[PDB]
C-alpha cells in the first residue's frame, strides 16, 4: 500500500493506534469523482428536471437574501458546473474552466455574493486581497520541525483545486500577487522556484474576482479602461466582465426596501412562484451533471463563426 | 491599541472591543478588522489550519485627522 | 556457480563479435565485413597491455547478445556482489593466456600481481529513485539523474599500520569488512607486552571516497511531485569526474548501510540509509568510444524524409498543428531546436551558435501555448516567468544542505538548461537587476556571480526563447517599436529574430481559425489528416537529437560570399545580425555542407521583421509600376529573337515571370504552344 497516497487528498484511512515509547497510525487499509450514483441520490435528481424550468429556478435560488441582479446570478450558476476539457492526443490540454469577473460601486452587495459561491461549492477558498499576498495565495515553503525538510504547504490556489477561487479586492492587490493569476487562467499551473524547489503544482480553479473603482464611484465621463486601475491584459483572459452600477432609481430602492425589511423579519427568504433550493440539494445537481460531457453540434458551428465577426465588427468601430 | 496589536495577535466573543489610536495603525492591520466585521467571523486558512473562528463583538476606535481629513479607504468607512 | 560463470564469461571475450550487437538493435541493413567480424573485447584486452591500465569497460548489452550468456545477464542484475568477484578472477586467467600465446619479453610478476576490476554499465534494469524496492537489496541498477553538488574527496583508512611503544616494532594489519583487528600482544619474543601497540594514523594506507549528490530527471518525475535525492559512494580512480550540471548514468549496486540512534551508543535505529556505489561513469577519466542509441530501422525513415522537397513544410506543421497560419514565427523555432554547430577554437573566443528568439506583438494570439509546447520536447527545457523570477532564481541561489547544513551551490533555471531552449514569459515585465544578467548569457554564455567573497563563473550555453508584451497590451501601428515595449535598446540587438504577432481583425483569417480550432474539439485524433502528414511527438525528438550529434555542416566559399552581400546590403537601408543567419543557413541544412539555397532562406527570415521601414517606422501594379515596365522588358527578348523556352527567358533577362507571360496572352500577343518552349505573334 506504500507509494498510494497523494498530498492533498480527502480519503478515509484505517488503521490501528498503536503507541511509541509519539503515537503513530499503523496503516492498514486506503472530490467530484468520489460521490457514487446512488439510487436515493438519483431520485433527488430526477424531481428537479421533471418540475420544468430548471435553469431559471436554480439560478433564483441562489443568494436568498439580495433582489434584483437576475443576469448576474445567471452566470454565478455556470460557474459551479463549467465547460468540458477537451485533452487534445497531441499535447494540449484546453481549459474548460470559465473566468467571470464582478465589477461597480461598491453596493451591489459584492461581499455577499463572493461568501454565497464559497458555501455551495464543496472545495471553494474565499480570500482577500491585501491579506493574502504572494506567498499566501501560491504556496508558502515553510520548515518542518521534524524531518527538517522543506516542504510545499497549499495556499489559496492549491488548497482549492477543482473548485471556485473567491477573491475580494481585485484593485487593491499588489504587483507580486498577479504573477501567479496569469498562469492559472492560461495554463492551470503555477510555477514555483524557492528554497531550491523547481516545481510545478496544478491549479484548476475558477477565479471570481472582485474590482473597485479607484474613486470610489463609476465615473461616466472617463474612459472604463482608465477609471479601474486594471490592465487590458487581465481583461482579455475573463469570459464575463460584469459591471453592476449603482444607478439611484425610485422603483428600484422601494423593492430592494421591502426585501431587506422581510428578511430581517422572518429569518426567511419572501414568497415568491417557487420553493427555494436547499444547498443540500444543490450540490447533487452540479456533480451529476459534470460527468456529463456534451458534443457540439455541426449546425450549430455556422452561427458562432457569424456572431464572432459582427462582434469584432461593432468593437473595432467604438476604438475612437 | 492601533500601533500595538497586529493583524496576527476571537478572544473576546459577544462583546465589545476597544482600540486606541486607529489612525496610527498600519494598512495591514485593518484588513483583518474589516473581515470581522462583515460576517462576524474570521476565515483564517494559514499553515493548513482552515478554522471559522466566531468574533461578534463590535468594533469601536477613536482614530484622529493627520474622507481626506480621515485619510482612510472606503472600505474601512 | 563459480564453475559455470568462470567457462561462460572465459568463452565470452574469446569469441565476440560485433555482428551479436546488430542483431539485438535490429541492425540488418549496415553489417561490414572487415570492422563488426574482428573482435572488439580482443583488441581492449591488448589495449591494456600497452596502456597499463587496470579497468575494464565492460557492457551489459553485450551479454545479452549471446546466446550462451543468457543466464549470466540475468544473475549479474541479481546479487552483483558475488558476480563481480568472478569477472575479476576470470579477466586475471586470460591476461596470462594472451602473453603464453604471444611469447612476449616481459615481467610477469607485475602482471599477476595487478588487481584488474570490471566496470559494468549501460544495463536493462533501468529503474528510478522511487521504483527502488525494498528486495533489490545489493543489486546493479543502473539510474540516469543529475549531479546536485559535490563533496571534497574523504579519506577511507585500508591498511592499518601498528607500532610498539617499548621495541618500536612496525606492524601492517589489513582491514576486513570494516573491522581493525587490533593486536593484543606483540610478536616480537624479546618484547611481548600486552597493551602496547600503538596506532599511527598518518602511516596507514588510505582509500578515495567521494559523496555526490545526485538528483531525479524531470523527464521521469510525474506531475505533481517533486523530485528526491540519494547519496552515491565514488572509489578507485573514478573521483573528481562528475561536476554540478552534469548529466551522467550510474549504473552500480544498490547497498545500504545502517545508522546509530546515539553518538556514543552502540545501539542501531529500524531505518537503514541506503547508498549506490558508483561503479562506472557514463556522461550523457576514460572516453566513450561509440554509443548504439535509437534504432537503424528509423535510420532509414529519417534519411526517407530528408530525401523529400517538403521537409521545411512538414516540420513547420508538426510542430504546432494546433496553432493555425503563423508560418513564418514557426520556420524560425524549428531552427531554434536544431541550431547550427558549435566549432570549438582553441586560440579563439567562443561564439555563441545558439538563435535568440523574441516573440511581440498583440497577447492572446496563442504566445503563452508556443512556450509550454516547446518545453514538452526539449529534454532540459523550463518554463519560468517574468515577475516570478528575478535576478537570483535564473542564476544561482546560494541554498543550504538539510544533512549537514553547509552552504551549497544549486544551479537555477539558465543553468538546469544546458543544451535545451529556454522559455520565459512575460520578458517585458522584468526588474532592472535581472536584464543586466542576461547581456552575457547572449553573448559570452557564461554566467560570473561575485557575491559574498565567491567570484566564480558559471557556463550558461542555452537558447532564451521569450514573449514580450506592450505597455497598454495593445501595439499601436502610430508609435515606434522601442517606445511601444520597454526593452532596452541592449536588449533587443541581441535577439536573432524579433517576429511581430499582430492580432489584426480579417473577417478572412476568422472564419478559417475557427473551423481549425473547432475540429480539435469534435474528434480526439485528426482522422482527416493523414499520418504522412502530421509526425508523431516521438519521432520529432528523435530527428533533432541525431542531427545534433553527427550532421555538422560546414560553410563553401560559395555560402560565405552571399552572406557578405546580404550584410551591406541590410545596412544600406550590428555585428550581432551577422552571426544570426550563420547559425541559421546551417540548422536549415541540418547535408554536411552549406548550399546556396540554404542560404537564400535564412534572409528571407531576417528581412521578415525587419523591412518596411527606414528613417520612420509605423497597389503596387499602378502606383509601383512593375506591371508596367515587365510588359515592355520581357517581350524585348522575345522581338529581339525572331528579328524560346522558360529556362532561356530567365538566364537571359520567378513569380512575376509567369504572371506578365498569362497578360499578354490574353491580350493575343504570344503563344503558349507547351510548357516546353515559347512561340510570338505571327
Amino acid at each position: 500500500l506504500v507509494r498510494s497516497l497523494s498530498p492533498g487528498d480527502i480519503v478515509d484511512v484505517t488503521g490501528i493506534f498503536l503507541p511509541a515509547p509519539e503515537t503513530y497510525l499503523e496503516a492498514q487499509f486506503v472530490k467530484f469523482a468520489s460521490f457514487s450514483l446512488t439510487s436515493d441520490v438519483e431520485e433527488r435528481v430526477m424531481e428537479l428536471i421533471t418540475s420544468g424550468d430548471v435553469y431559471n429556478r436554480l439560478a433564483k435560488s441562489i443568494a436568498p437574501e439580495i433582489y434584483g441582479n437576475l443576469d448576474v446570478k445567471k452566470a454565478l450558476l455556470l460557474l459551479l458546473v463549467g465547460g468540458v476539457d477537451k485533452r487534445v492526443g497531441d499535447g494540449m490540454k484546453i481549459r474548460g474552466d470559465i473566468n467571470v469577473c464582478l465589477m461597480g460601486d461598491p453596493g451591489v452587495a459584492k461581499s455577499q455574493l463572493l461568501k454565497a459561491i464559497c458555501k455551495i461549492s464543496p472545495r471553494g477558498v474565499y480570500t482577500t486581497g491585501k491579506g493574502s499576498s504572494g506567498v499566501g495565495l501560491t504556496a508558502a515553503v515553510m520548515k518542518d520541525p521534524v524531518t527538517d525538510e522543506m516542504i510545499l504547504e497549499g495556499g489559496a490556489l492549491v488548497l482549492a483545486d477543482n473548485g471556485i477561487c473567491c477573491i475580494d479586492e481585485f484593485d487593491k492587490m499588489d504587483e507580486s500577487d498577479r504573477t501567479a493569476i496569469h498562469e492559472v487562467m492560461e495554463q492551470q499551473t503555477i510555477s514555483i522556484s524557492k528554497a531550491g524547489i523547481n516545481t510545478t503544482l496544478n491549479a484548476r480553479t475558477s477565479i471570481l474576482a472582485a474590482a473597485n473603482p479607484l474613486y470610489g464611484r463609476y465615473n461616466p465621463r472617463l474612459s472604463p479602461l482608465d477609471n479601474i486601475n486594471l490592465p487590458a491584459a487581465l481583461l482579455s483572459r475573463f469570459d464575463i466582465l460584469f459591471l453592476m452600477l449603482d444607478i439611484p432609481s425610485r422603483d428600484d430602492d422601494e423593492k430592494l426596501a421591502e426585501h431587506v425589511t422581510y428578511v430581517h423579519m422572518h429569518n426567511k427568504q419572501p414568497d415568491l412562484d417557487f420553493t427555494p433550493v436547499e444547498p443540500s440539494k444543490m450540490r447533487e445537481y452540479i456533480a451529476y451533471a459534470k460527468t456529463k460531457r456534451p458534443v457540439m453540434s455541426e449546425a450549430v458551428n455556422d452561427y458562432v463563426v457569424q456572431a464572432y465577426i459582427r462582434l469584432r465588427q461593432d468593437s473595432k468601430r467604438e476604438m475612437d | 491599541t492601533g500601533r500595538g496589536s497586529s493583524g496576527v495577535g476571537v478572544l473576546a466573543d459577544r462583546g465589545v472591543v476597544c482600540i486606541d489610536e486607529f489612525d496610527k495603525m498600519t494598512d495591514v492591520d485593518r484588513v483583518a478588522i474589516h473581515e470581522v466585521m462583515e460576517q462576524q467571523t474570521v476565515t483564517i486558512a494559514k499553515a493548513g489550519i482552515h478554522t471559522t473562528l466566531n468574533a461578534r463583538c463590535s468594533v469601536i476606535a477613536a482614530a484622529n485627522p493627520v474622507h481626506q481629513n480621515i485619510a482612510l479607504p472606503d472600505s474601512l468607512l | 556457480s563459480i564453475q559455470e560463470c568462470t567457462t561462460n564469461f572465459r568463452n565470452f571475450l574469446m569469441s565476440f563479435k560485433y555482428k551479436f550487437r546488430k542483431i539485438l538493435d535490429e541492425r540488418e541493413e549496415f553489417i561490414n565485413n572487415t570492422t563488426d567480424e574482428e573482435l572488439y573485447y580482443i583488441k581492449q584486452l591488448n589495449e591494456m597491455r600497452e596502456l597499463g591500465t587496470s579497468n575494464l569497460n565492460l557492457d551489459a548489452r553485450n551479454l545479452l547478445a549471446y546466446k550462451q550468456t543468457e543466464d549470466l545477464y540475468h544473475q549479474l542484475l541479481n546479487y552483483p556482489q558475488e558476480v563481480i568477484s568472478i569477472m575479476d578472477q576470470t579477466i586475471k586467467d586470460c591476461m596470462v593466456s594472451l602473453i603464453v600465446d604471444n611469447n612476449l619479453d616481459y615481467d610477469l610478476d607485475e602482471i599477476e600481481t595487478k588487481f584488474y576490476k570490471v566496470r559494468p554499465y549501460n544495463v536493462g534494469s533501468c529503474k528510478g529513485m522511487r521504483e527502488l524496492n525494498p528486495n533489490d537489496i545489493d543489486k546493479l541498477i543502473n539510474l540516469k539523474g543529475l549531479v546536485l553538488r559535490s563533496t571534497p574527496v574523504i579519506p577511507d583508512m585500508k591498511v592499518a599500520f601498528f607500532k610498539c611503544n617499548v621495541c618500536d616494532h612496525t606492524m601492517a594489519v589489513e582491514i576486513d569488512r570494516g573491522v581493525i583487528q587490533e593486536p593484543a600482544r606483540c610478536e616480537r619474543i624479546d618484547c611481548n607486552e600486552p597493551n602496547s601497540m600503538s596506532l599511527i594514523h598518518n602511516r596507514c594506507s588510505f582509500a578515495d571516497k567521494q559523496v555526490i549528490k545526485l538528483q531525479e530527471t524531470p523527464d521521469f518525475v510525474p506531475d505533481g511531485q517533486t523530485p528526491h535525492s540519494i547519496s552515491l559512494c565514488v572509489y578507485d580512480e573514478l573521483v573528481d569526474s562528475c561536476r554540478a550540471g552534469d548529466r551522467i548514468e550510474v549504473t552500480g549496486t544498490f547497498r545500504s548501510i545502517p545508522i546509530r540512534a546515539n553518538s556514543r551508543q552502540r545501539v542501531l535505529k529500524s531505518l537503514y540509509k541506503t547508498y549506490v556505489d558508483v561503479v562506472h561513469v557514463k556522461k550523457v577519466h576514460n572516453e566513450v568510444e561509440e554509443v548504439r542509441q535509437i534504432t537503424d530501422q528509423d535510420l532509414a525513415k529519417i534519411r526517407e524524409v530528408a530525401a523529400r522537397e517538403d521537409l521545411y513544410s512538414l516540420l513547420a506543421r508538426s510542430i504546432a498543428p494546433s496553432i493555425y497560419e503563423l508560418e513564418d514565427v514557426k520556420k524560425g523555432i524549428l531552427l531554434q531546436l536544431f541550431g547550427g554547430t558549435n566549432k570549438t577554437f582553441t586560440k579563439g573566443g567562443r561564439y555563441r551558435g545558439d538563435i535568440n528568439i523574441l516573440l511581440c506583438g498583440d497577447p492572446s494570439t496563442s504566445k503563452s501555448q508556443i512556450l509550454q509546447y516547446v518545453h514538452k520536447i526539449t529534454p532540459r527545457g523550463v518554463y519560468t516567468s517574468g515577475k516570478g523570477s528575478s535576478a537570483v532564481g535564473l542564476t544561482a541561489y546560494i541554498t543550504r544542505d538539510v544533512d549537514t547544513k553547509q552552504l551549497v551551490l544549486e544551479s537555477g533555471a539558465l543553468v538546469l538548461s544546458d543544451g535545451g531552449v529556454c522559455c520565459i514569459d512575460e520578458f517585458d515585465k522584468m526588474s532592472d537587476s535581472t536584464r543586466s544578467v542576461l547581456h552575457e548569457v547572449m553573448e559570452q554564455q557564461t554566467i560570473s556571480i561575485a557575491k559574498a567573497g565567491i567570484i566564480t563563473t558559471l557556463n550558461a550555453r542555452s537558447s532564451i526563447l521569450a514573449s514580450a508584451n506592450p505597455i497598454g497590451s495593445r501595439y499601436n501601428p502610430n508609435l515606434p517599436v522601442t517606445e511601444n515595449i520597454d526593452l532596452p535598446p541592449p536588449l533587443l540587438s541581441r535577439f536573432d529574430l524579433v517576429y511581430l504577432v499582430l492580432d489584426k481583425v480579417d473577417e478572412k483569417n476568422d472564419r478559417e481559425l475557427a473551423k481549425h480550432l473547432t475540429n480539435l474539439y469534435l474528434e480526439d485524433k485528426p482522422e482527416h489528416i493523414s499520418q504522412d502528414d502530421v509526425l508523431p511527438v516521438e519521432f520529432l525528438t528523435m530527428y533533432i537529437s541525431y542531427a545534433k550529434e553527427h550532421i555538422h555542416p560546414i560553410i563553401t566559399e560559395a555560402a560565405k560570399t552571399e552572406l557578405v552581400r546580404a550584410y551591406v546590403g541590410m545596412r544600406k537601408m550590428t555585428t550581432r545580425q551577422l552571426e544570426s543567419m550563420i547559425r541559421l543557413a546551417e540548422a536549415h541544412a541540418k547535408k554536411n555542407v552549406v548550399e546556396l539555397e540554404d542560404v537564400q532562406e535564412a534572409v528571407r527570415l531576417i528581412r521578415s521583421a525587419i523591412k518596411d521601414y527606414a528613417t520612420d517606422p509605423k497597389v503596387q501594379t499602378g502606383k509601383s509600376v512593375i506591371q508596367r515596365k515587365l510588359q515592355e522588358d520581357l517581350s524585348r527578348e522575345i522581338m529581339n529573337v525572331l528579328k524560346m523556352s522558360f529556362n532561356e527567358l530567365i538566364k537571359q533577362i520567378s513569380s512575376d515571370i509567369q504572371e506578365a507571360l498569362s497578360r499578354l496572352q490574353q491580350e493575343d500577343k504570344v503563344i503558349v504552344l507547351g510548357e516546353g518552349v515559347r512561340r510570338s505573334v505571327r
